[PDB]
DNA sequence: AATGTAGTCTGTTTTTTATGCAAAATT
DNA sequence: AATTTTGCATAAAAAACAGACTACATT
């Protein structure tokens, strides 16, 4: 059914829900400013080295894969220190 | 009636990498020749590559 | 360190495992739209889990969240979170 | 020879943003 | 009653986009 899901097996979804419960519990009232970024960096950065892996460092297939543009990609990668 | 370069490829017998077919309209190796609207190239359905 | 799954391993490990099953069942089906199949799954949970905390007020959600307000309705909206 | 890719650019469109404000809702 | 939130409108900055093009690689 899913498509995105994680070793019985479960979705993705599910492990970022418990990751999120986990961060507000040890949130002993401190503001936050910057969790979209935050969840964002913590996602972005395994799914660009998993499909660099993938595409065996062919930047124009990982973007094609992506759906994402060539020089989006380039940005990226740059953005986590992988290129 | 129109497809953009990445659609009009998509649907070819053998798709090319973009940068390839943009060479191609660059070449004059479209026909009809694609129109550029902004940014992107407007390919008619029916446009095919010809050998020059 | 600080989005972090129980046993605590981090959440990048879990995106990690979670494409790893993916690209071993993709049994010649050709990709087009991952970076968006990888964000409406991680996008889905984040504005649950804020809108949760904030008890369905958006001004502060979006402050959290660090974007603004208009972004914040508009991924709602998107997810049918109406 | 023709095609594919990284890297460096240019110009265009789309998304996000700050801001103002009135109505609605919460305090 | 007072204060905050919301829904929606702008305009501009920010981001993502398609493409151009060269040097070198792969087919």
């Amino acid at each position: 059914s899913d498509v995105l899901t994680v070793s019985t097996q479960k979705p993705l979804r599910d492990s970022v829900k418990q990751a999120l419960k986990n961060y507000f519990a040890q949130l002993n009232g401190q503001d936050v400013n910057d969790l979209y970024e935050l969840v964002l960096a913590e996602v972005e950065q395994p799914l660009l080295d998993m499909v660099m892996q993938y595409t065996r460092g062919n930047q124009t297939r990982a973007a094609l894969m992506m759906g994402i543009n060539r020089g989006t990609l380039r940005k990226k990668l740059k953005k986590y220190g992988m290129n | 009636m129109y497809l953009t370069l990445q659609e009009w490829n998509a649907r070819q017998r053998r798709p090319r990498s973009l940068e390839t077919v943009r060479r191609w309209v660059r070449e004059s190796r479209i026909f009809p020749p694609p129109v550029k609207d902004g940014r992107e190239y407007l390919f008619h359905e029916s446009a095919v590559k010809v050998d020059l």
